[PDB]
RNA sequence: AACUAAUCCUAGCCCUAGCCCUACAAAUAUAAUUAUACUAUUAUAUAAAUCAAAACAUUUAUAAAAGUAUUGGAGA
RNA sequence: AAUUAUAUAACUUAUCUAUUUUAAGUUUGAAAUUUC
């Protein structure tokens, strides 16, 4: 919150952070996983494996049926700018 | 002694055409090696009751030149 | 750059947090009023905590200002302030703000200024007072407390009499 | 330890790396080559032959240039080479007079100067000394353009050269505006000193600036690494069907 | 222009070293100083007319600061190029 | 064979050689380390003296020629 | 004291400025030299 003149507290509802608990009903991840359960090959997304994944394949149909160009690139998923977005990935505009 | 003026306050290189000089504008910050930029107007993007002036009466809409003696 | 602790907008003659704005050119003309000799009351004599002679409230027309107290100033005295340089001598009552031109030889005067315009800031202490040693035609010789007999024009302002406590220079 | 450069050779080695080699090589050749100042207060020996002490023989000579003083004033105004001595002197120029502390001033001045490049008029710090080259010159604007920049000694007449040269280089309509017949003789008048665009811009660009403007020239936004990919994906894919 | 020169010989330091200076080759000699002289001549043409020292137009040698801070000063006179000097002289034929 | 004590070998260092160099979060210059406006913002003079001249005053270093000539209260 | 004292500072003359027809003197003294 922000405090007025005199030195009056005034709470502002926008700066109070509002928690969006999910709904764990039916959720079968746990805080725990069986012994029984063997772990996975790491393999963390990256930006070019986040791109091979969603955004090739697209450029690659379009490159093949020939409607591809720079002003469609926006198309394929480029923002111009992480404004207007609740959650901007650049500057970082929002709480984890 | 009687001082005109308020008491209290008592106790080239950008000439040259061609060219601009350089600005710690892109420092975002003073540096004393470069050259003070030119800053225009801000702006906030949205109107601050605690930095707002209010105008003089003259630019007042209701401004009147008659005098009204309350 | 430091604050002024002078920070009341408007001159008042009200004490001020006390302090009371003092005003050391005499003639100033007041509203409704042209540049010619008017008269002003000298409402109240109080003392001024940040000089050293008294001050006499002078209230004339429409505008009420503090100046400082001259040797016989008090409480509701009228006080006269003239700007034009009449060809004879004006009529001159202690305290009273006219050009030297209009002063007559000899009187005793004080919140005197060196230059025209630049203001009263001789005679301005208690029991000062400059004598006007000579006096011909645009020019006049006022007697400065710092002992220097000094020429000035007779635009120059000069309250007759002398400062509050006429007997400071006598103090044993 | 023991460093294997001495420390002079840090300044070279500074200069030889990073972004000084990436400076323009016109601008590292002016900075680099050096010009004596015009002798002005003292004057090398005529003599090459004098008689060495120890030997009694005639032996080879050499030259002791008097301490001069040029303030940054020189570098704000428009100094021939005039500057300040600053030492000791001999009182009626014999040794057996007492010694005094002495700072000679050569007579100092500020005039208005035209210049025909820039048509404006210029008032500007200057000593009786330019003023004779100034007509010597044959104009302001020769002066300095001709004059090099240590026998100009001056940072604004650099400066002014550098405007100058620029407005000589893009043959800008800027001088003499509305009389472009005026311009070009001016122009053809001024033609000797007519050089390439990218050399008169760092024509006596100070070290600090220079090096800011070889990074604000360097500097470029990060490229989004979506923009990058497409460009990669396109040319995979371009050179696939081929 | 201030000219000094120094007083005492600095030992010579040969093809590759620098002569080591010392308080007594520290003092120098005035061999000519612009101050103590009078002014120097000077030549210079004329923007305006001054008195007694000719009309606007002609070609004077007058002492440096003397030409300077009179004439120079209120634009009577003005520095004189090669160039403009004939075309100045040349004015006075028309004058 | 006694109490107090004592015993030990590496912690590391030193000098040359070689080599130059170009390698968490959060908070912070405001009052540093104070999560957001205030208030514009900033180092560096001959190096001196001490010291030597038995004091002190000009003065007093910091490959061979050669510590020679020259310089110097011709003295350190 | 005796002898001085182009540390500076002033004036005068230069200088430097207006018009127009720091240096050298001297003085103060930062001081210096010698003695009582």
């Amino acid at each position: 919150g922000i405090y007025t003149s005199d030195r009056k507290f005034v709470q502002i509802k926008e700066m109070v952070p509002e928690f969006v608990v999910p709904d764990l009903t039916g959720f079968k991840l746990k805080p725990y996983v069986n012994y029984r359960a063997p772990a996975g090959i790491d393999t963390p997304l990256t930006a070019k494996a986040l791109f091979q994944e969603t955004v090739a394949p697209a450029i690659e149909k379009d490159f093949k049926e020939g409607t591809f160009d720079a002003n469609n690139l926006e198309k394929y998923g480029f923002e111009p700018t992480q404004e207007g977005k609740l959650f901007q990935l650049y500057p970082k505009n929002f709480p984890r | 002694a009687y001082e005109w003026g308020v008491r209290s306050t008592r106790k080239r290189v950008y000439e040259i055409p061609g060219l601009e000089p350089i600005t710690y504008e892109g420092k975002k910050h003073f540096v004393p090696w470069l050259a003070r930029p030119i800053f225009p107007p801000w702006e906030r993007g949205w109107n601050d009751p605690r930095f707002h002036r209010a105008a003089p009466i003259h630019e007042q809409t209701l401004y009147k030149e008659e005098p009204c003696y309350i | 750059k430091f604050v002024s602790w002078k920070s009341r907008t408007k001159y008042t003659v009200k004490p001020v947090k006390n302090y009371r704005m003092i005003d050391f050119l005499r003639f100033r003309p007041e509203k409704e009023k042209a540049p010619e000799p008017f008269e002003e009351k000298v409402v109240v004599v109080r003392y001024d905590p940040c000089r050293s002679a008294d001050i006499a409230l002078v209230a004339g027309g429409s505008r009420k200002r503090w100046i400082i107290a001259t040797e016989n100033m008090k409480a509701g005295d009228t006080i006269l302030n003239s700007n034009h340089i009449g060809r004879m001598a004006v009529a001159a009552q202690e305290g009273d703000a006219h050009p030297l031109g209009a002063l007559p030889v000899g009187t005793l005067i004080n919140n005197v200024e060196s230059e025209p315009g630049r203001g009263a800031q001789y005679i301005r202490a208690a029991g000062t007072c400059g004598v006007l040693l000579r006096k011909v035609n645009g020019t006049a010789i006022i007697q400065l407390p710092s002992k220097r007999q000094m020429q000035v024009l007779e635009s120059c302002t000069a309250t007759v009499g002398r400062v509050s406590n006429v007997n400071h220079n006598q103090r044993v | 330890p023991l460093h294997r450069y001495p420390v002079h050779l840090w300044q070279k080695l500074r200069l030889r790396q990073g972004i000084c080699a990436r400076l323009p090589a016109h601008f590292l050749r002016s900075l680099e080559e050096e010009r004596t100042p015009t002798p002005v207060h003292y004057k090398p020996h005529g003599t090459k032959f004098k008689i060495n002490p120890k030997n009694g023989q005639r032996e080879r000579v050499e030259d002791v240039p008097i301490p001069v003083h040029y303030p940054p004033e020189s570098q704000q105004g428009l100094w021939g080479g005039e500057g300040l001595i600053l030492g000791y002197r001999y009182a009626n120029n014999d040794k057996l007079s007492k010694r005094v502390k002495k700072v000679w001033k050569p007579q100092l001045f500020t005039r208005e100067l035209y210049s025909e490049i820039l048509d404006k008029k210029f008032t500007v710090t200057v000593t009786m000394r330019t003023l004779d080259l100034i007509d010597e010159a044959y104009g302001f604007d020769f002066y300095i353009l001709k004059t090099p920049k240590e026998d100009l000694g001056s940072k604004f007449g650099m400066d002014l050269k550098r405007g100058m040269l620029l407005r000589l280089a893009r043959q800008d309509p800027h001088l003499h505006p509305e009389n472009p017949e005026r311009r070009a003789a001016i122009y053809d008048k001024y033609r000797s000193f007519v050089i390439p665009e990218a050399e008169a811009e760092w024509v006596g660009l100070t070290l600090e600036e220079a090096l800011e403007k070889q990074r604000l020239l360097e500097e470029k936004d990060p490229v989004p690494l979506f923009k990058v990919y497409v460009e990669e994906l396109v040319q995979r894919l371009q050179e696939q069907v081929l | 222009t201030v000219i000094v020169e120094r007083w005492w010989k600095v030992p010579l330091a040969g093809e590759g070293r620098k002569p080591h200076l010392h308080r007594r080759h520290r003092v120098y000699k005035l061999v000519e100083d612009t101050k103590h002289r009078p002014k120097d001549n000077l030549e210079l043409i004329l923007t305006q007319s001054v008195d007694e020292i000719g009309v606007r137009g002609d070609l004077v040698s007058v002492k440096k600061s003397v030409g300077r801070n009179k004439l120079l000063s209120q634009g009577l006179a003005v520095y004189a190029s090669p160039e403009n000097r004939k075309l100045f002289e040349e004015e006075k034929s028309l004058r």
